[PDB]
C-alpha cells in the first residue's frame, strides 16, 4: 500500500533486486578462505540459513 | 569496532559463505555462475556490508549467524511468494 510502510522493504528491495538480473554491475566478484563452522554446518546450514 | 574477541571464531570463510547466500537470496540468481560475475561485487558488495552490520550487532558469531538467518529466510520466502502471487 506504501513502498515504505515499514517492514515492506522486504518486499520492495527483493523487487528491485529482482529486476538488477537485468542490470550490469561492476568488474569484480567475491573471495573466501577459512573454515570454521560451514565445514560440517551442512544440515544445519541448508535448514537455519536457508539454501532452499 | 569495540572488542569482541569473538572474530578469531569466525572467519573469512564463514562470513563470506553466509554473506554468498545473502547474495541467493537478496539476488534470486538464475545460474549459480551469475554468483561469480561482475554483476556478484554488486550483490556481494550488499551482503558484506549487511553482514557487516549483524557481525558487529552480535556478541558472537553463533549470534550474529543466527539473527542473519532468520533475515535471509524471511527474504527468501518474501521474493518466493512475491513472484509467484501476493499482489
Amino acid at each position: 500500500g506504501s513502498m515504505s510502510h515499514y517492514g515492506n522493504q522486504t518486499l520492495q528491495d527483493l523487487l528491485t533486486s529482482d529486476s538488477l538480473s537485468h542490470s550490469d554491475g561492476g568488474g569484480s566478484g567475491g573471495g573466501s578462505g577459512g573454515g570454521s563452522l560451514e565445514c560440517d554446518m551442512e544440515s544445519i546450514i541448508r535448514s537455519e540459513l536457508m539454501d532452499a | 569496532g569495540v572488542r569482541k574477541g569473538w572474530h578469531e571464531h569466525v572467519t573469512q570463510d564463514l562470513r563470506s559463505h553466509l554473506v554468498h547466500k545473502l547474495v541467493q537470496a537478496i539476488f534470486p540468481t538464475p545460474d549459480p555462475a551469475a554468483l561469480k560475475d561482475r554483476r556478484m561485487e554488486n550483490l556481494v558488495a550488499y551482503a558484506k556490508k549487511v553482514e557487516g552490520d549483524m557481525y558487529e550487532s552480535a556478541n558472537s558469531r553463533d549470534e550474529y549467524y543466527h539473527l542473519l538467518a532468520e533475515k535471509i529466510y524471511k527474504i527468501q520466502k518474501e521474493l518466493e511468494e512475491k513472484r509467484r502471487s501476493r499482489l
